[PDB]
């Protein structure tokens, strides 16, 4: 229990956030506290939810100027090219399809013109002031002389960060040798940021459990939400269903002209140890041993790409952080347009592979996405709830796109 | 974090040998790749050496035959051989460690003459 | 002269201010200048005032964060961690003194709720946004539909980026040598800094003279501004006396059980040095040599702790910025209610450790305090008329805790 | 063709958009297309806009800090001290000419009070914080009680920031060794900048384009523009014409009391190439053997002198960049009071030095300039449209101060 | 500014001996401590020494006995003698100067191996 | 970028000779200047001696006539030729090279002991 303590004490302040709750909403309620004690009472989720928001900046620039400046050329090599791309693009189906299928099913359900959107996109994709871009981003409202007129409104631009700092990086991986100080700069950066981040985790249950008892109070029919919340699950789980079982072994035969099935067959061993510990860390020696004797794949490919994989391609989380940004745009009566689902995809496609390879590795990178498009944070504290279950799932469908890729790689290796 | 010591360089006369080292000291979650590549004089830099974790290994087009790459898996170094040496081979040699889409650790640099 | 010429050269800018000030006044007065020539008049003390605010950033995050980054355990050993622990604590008691004695006995004197007020503190001490919080703090009003809003408003949140940096600085301790290249960073930051102040201090005798010049021209009784600055020296003084023959020996008696008179006794020279030079380096050496030969203090304590205090511990600089704060303002009709209280104190303490052994050491501090609680800052040139008296108690507070400490050092390793 | 490929690139994008916003204004003009079609059209150089912005504040802060604590005195000695001081001196000189002409000619043409003003521009060399000046200055506006009041309003603050990094180069300069790692660090983000900057300009044809079609659509007189541009290079070239064969012989005669115009004909040659390349520096070899001899200019001088005023000292760049922003300003029918002046000839002396030795080096710092006093950066598309000629003839006044130069200090050599 | 220049180190038999050395150059205030850490792979960086100001010394548990530092107080030099080295003491030395509450600087550090 | 490698420096008697050379590799757009200072300890930067492109050189007052600043144009390095060698040069020397309003390259410093 000494392990994944942190999980146990996020669903028992869960748990305990809706007994107290239901207590306060029994003995009084939200009108007999009266605002006062009820601001208050929510305060240490607000700390929380502002210790959150603060490290957003630096995690991701660090990370992603990083991330991009390591893309050497030659430690790639033509396999490990075609093996990011094939990540990258498995990563996008999966976010797609999770959006789709939370926007058909729709889970959580109980302005500007369209070129305007895109034009704000546009803007925020490419920011005119690095500093200001840090708290601000360009939004356009319209004036009736309707003529639009546009400025800087408070919330971060955190599209254009993400694509600053990958632009940066690249800059930085052309310097190679000449941007070695920046490079270290940043990772070290990067670092202390995440021991910060460590020490937030440590008080992140107490939030947690007065979010979730402010979220109580609030609420007239709590049990409304186990249905609604069980249909999120069902969302998720349904799509790493869809996006294992048919998109996956489609693209598999489509590249390859083989049985997907006997691959996954090869592999079932490692993916039940993926469910059983819900880490990729745990079940990537076992993937490597099956997936180079059951499948017949070579040690140079298998020891090359499933250990990048294991970190980089994450398509359960990607699907996962999907759904859960529409389940709780759904639950907030927030409106999602086309400008709002494209920056969900990208922030979920660099947030996925940002995300770690370990229990619940998924909740900060969807914090993140939830802020890039304005949406309430404080509903994670839902998802986490059922994230133990969700997870799993998410770490099943992590390793089964290493292990076809890897399994593709070695198909065209032996065309070749 | 990465500390890269490099070893090996210096004059040399044409058709001589080098043994290039470059050994990584401390705590990397995943090394990916370790190589070398080299600029001369007046030139963009060239891939040298790569080999990767699984074994495989690429080298740059004109050092083909003659360098050749190889890991001491005991101490995570890398040994670059450079046999039948050409007054073309005379730049600065950089080795790299990398861990993709995670970060890149760049040597300093050694020198390498050969007249 | 050449060695106290900044100090003299800004007694003698306060002196000439005074007079253009009363000269302008009799002669013409703000009336016949009016707004268009009070405003050029004044000019050059606002833009010292620029210069200071400008600076004040960088100062603050690179120091605490390369102070708290050097708290290495096995440097500092027990005896050093103790050491540490006893500095703070008297600091705090100092500041505590300070303020308590300038609200009881007012020198100066001729909207939110409080739950919102501790709110406000909490939000600012973990800000949302660390770029926000450079130019600018939360603050909650109210709307009458009295619901409490709160938003960002004009003003650099000191409290915040002392919080960050500290913790920051935590961080990069933990990561050791990992941490390296971030902590020659800041430190080469905070010297390059150290040089802009430098310059900003040659150029500040003008400001001063101007500053001092425009509020005479300001103000119609200036003989109520010598009785305030009379009372204000005696609450400084009052201060230090009651510090240095009440609190400190009875800590010393207390953990010690023997008499504090003599131990004070021994080190009656090194007092006098300090009360005449101003200067707590150079009364280190006479202060080690009296503590180890008159005192009995080990050689291993005297040499180790004494020269940390000389720097990090100064109770008397503490107390004279507290009660400067609160002199402040009661002469600007501010109103200090327990959030201001309880940020002077944690600025002071920080401050009273950054501040410097050389006359006019906590000047710079002291202005940094009235930054962060929104105090004018150039109500500054009026203490600076009597600091060359109020410096000179401070030094001798400022070294005598160092030595009380020690020999209440030095009886536990007698003890143990 | 393919060594000035981006140069013909820009022309080809110029006609292009010519041909476009004609062709849009006989089909119909901006009425047809409307508000939104208008908008959507004028896009992609808003973009181009939005990223010169962007890489502004870096380039400026990075480059001029690197500047500053290059300046070691051992490296100059005594010849390179009054070389850098006449090249600074030339330079104002240039800028000067060019503003005062183009204010004579008026080749464009078809509130707050003075003493404000100056204390606006004071305020604004010394920002009271580094992180607002990123995007704010400070402004005074007038309220009836009319007494002034000031705040920060939008608006980068590149004096402010252009002030500031000088000063901390010259701390980093005092620091030498010490400042080593913030000096590498500087260094290293202004060439990861630099990296930005060429992927800016690889895109920049597209953007120009569509500002000079969007720029076209709107006028409903296309002809007079024409006249309009002839004018601003007539100004241009009898400004060069004035500075080199007036103003600059005049300096070298009262410093050396012989001919300048028999030095100038020792370097026709390569003032011939600097015309023809339009490159600073492919003039220099041939520049220098002409100097050393025809001229009898000592090596240790031309081969010290001569490089560093290749790249730092150009009167040419300096005169075109002051003559094009006060002819956008009166095409724009804005007005220059003294304070613009001012920023105007301080960004362009810092600019020209910041200038490259090479086709249209002078526009990015043009952009700059025009962004310093808030003049709309997007006429920059007409300037482009003559620049090929304007440059060239920069270059010859780029290259013969330099010479100029040695040619004196020589005389000086001679006679001590 | 302190510039810490590390010597010593390397491979030893057991039962062996080391002398590592670590000197400060350069200008600080306040030199309150000079010491040794050291880090083996997969665990965490532990107090090997410490000497301070005044004469203090402390050493890590393991090392007690063994492990001496002394202080050559010209030149701001630290040497740590080690001796009876066992195959546990393989790791990573770092050397740090510490001015408390003002910085501190650490060494890249020195691999020493015990086989 | 440049790198600048120090060698040379340590302990010699007094009148001995010593032979400090700074070399600059990599790439570096226009080399101005390129020479050497010393810090003694307690005192202030001073400089010793400095070599330009054109060939001027321009040596400290304390050092005119012992010391002698060369350059090996071939691989952009520069001597310092230190003779009849005092006690008061000791010190701390930083090689440095310059361009001029560009950037500008320090070395790490070499200890020199006269006694
Ligand atoms: C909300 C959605 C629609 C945003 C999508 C935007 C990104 C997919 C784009 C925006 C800007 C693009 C970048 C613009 C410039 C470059 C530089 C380019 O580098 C080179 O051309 C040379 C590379 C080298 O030599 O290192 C590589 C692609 C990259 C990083 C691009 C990658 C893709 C980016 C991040
Ligand atoms: C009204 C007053 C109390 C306001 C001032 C608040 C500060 C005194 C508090 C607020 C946040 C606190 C910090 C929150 C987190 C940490 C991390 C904590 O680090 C560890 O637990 C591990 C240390 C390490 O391994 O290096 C040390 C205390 C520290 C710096 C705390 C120190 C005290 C701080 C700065
Ligand atoms: C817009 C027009 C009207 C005025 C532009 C203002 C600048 C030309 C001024 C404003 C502040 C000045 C700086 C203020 C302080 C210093 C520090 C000063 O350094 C020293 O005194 C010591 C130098 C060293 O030891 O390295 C050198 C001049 C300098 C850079 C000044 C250079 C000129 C600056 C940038
Ligand atoms: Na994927
Ligand atoms: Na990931
Ligand atoms: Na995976
Ligand atoms: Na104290
Ligand atoms: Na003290
Ligand atoms: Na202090
Ligand atoms: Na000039
Ligand atoms: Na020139
Ligand atoms: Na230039």
């Amino acid at each position: 229990l000494r392990a994944n303590l942190l999980v146990l004490l996020t669903v028992v302040a869960v748990v305990a956030g809706v007994a107290l709750g239901l207590g306060v909403s029994g003995a009084g309620g939200a009108l007999a506290l009266g605002p006062e004690r009820l601001s208050a009472f929510v305060f240490p989720g607000e700390l929380l939810l502002r210790l959150l928001r603060m490290i957003i900046l630096p995690l991701v620039v660090c990370s992603l100027i990083g991330g991009a400046a390591s893309l050497d050329p030659g430690a790639l090599g033509r396999l490990g090219a075609w093996a990011l791309l094939f990540f990258l693009v498995t990563t996008l189906l999966a976010s797609a399809l999770g959006v789709g299928l939370a926007l058909a099913l729709q889970p959580g359900a109980a302005s500007k013109e369209v070129l305007d959107s895109f034009l704000d996109l546009a803007r925020n994709i490419f920011p005119s002031n690095l500093v200001s871009a840090a708290f601000r981003s360009y939004s356009t409202t319209y004036e009736e002389r309707k003529v639009p007129v546009g400025q800087e409104v408070e919330g971060m631009n955190i599209l254009g960060l993400v694509v600053f700092a990958i632009v940066f990086g690249v800059a930085l991986r052309k310097l190679g040798p000449e941007g070695e100080l920046l490079i270290r700069f940043f990772n070290s950066f990067n670092e202390a940021t995440m021991v910060l981040v460590s020490w937030i985790m440590w008080y992140a249950p107490v939030g947690i459990m007065f979010l979730v008892a402010g979220k109580i109070v609030e609420m007239e029919d709590v049990g409304l939400l186990f249905a609604r919340l069980g249909k999120y699950i069902l969302c998720c789980l349904l799509g790493h269903a869809i996006h294992g079982l048919l998109v996956l072994p489609l693209i598999y035969f489509l590249f390859t002209r083989k049985n997907p099935y006997r691959f996954l067959w090869g592999i079932v061993t490692p993916l039940a140890t993926a469910f059983g510990t819900s880490s990729s860390s745990a079940t990537l020696p076992l993937m490597m041993k099956c997936v180079e004797e059951n499948n017949g794949v070579a040690k140079h490919i298998s020891r090359f790409i499933l250990p990048i994989g294991a970190t980089v391609n994450m398509d359960g989380a990607a699907l996962f952080q999907c759904v859960a940004a529409v389940f709780i745009a759904q639950l907030s009566q927030q409106s999602l347009d086309f400008v709002k689902i494209i920056t969900i995809l990208v922030t979920a496609t660099a947030s996925s592979v940002g995300a770690a390879g370990i229990p619940a590795g998924g909740v900060l990178t969807l914090a993140i996405i939830l802020e890039a498009v304005n949406l309430p944070v404080d509903h994670i504290s839902l998802i986490l709830a059922v994230d133990w279950l969700v997870d799993r799932s998410c770490t099943v469908l992590n390793v089964e796109g290493d292990a076809l890729g890897a399994g593709l790689l070695q198909n065209y290796v032996d065309r070749t | 974090q990465v500390q890269l010591v490099e070893s090996g360089g210096g004059l040399v006369q044409p058709g001589g040998s080098l043994r290039l080292s470059c050994a990584a000291s401390g705590s990397i979650f995943r090394l990916d790749a370790m190589g070398w590549y080299r600029q001369a004089p007046g030139k963009q830099r060239e891939l040298v050496a790569v080999i990767r974790s699984g074994g495989s290994t690429d080298y740059g087009d004109s050092v083909k035959g003659r360098f050749t790459i190889s890991r001491d898996n005991a101490k995570n170094t890398v040994y670059l051989q450079m046999n039948s040496l050409k007054p073309e081979d005379t730049a600065v040699y950089y080795c790299n460690a990398v861990q993709i889409l995670k970060t890149i650790y760049w040597g300093q640099g050694t020198q390498v003459t050969v007249s």
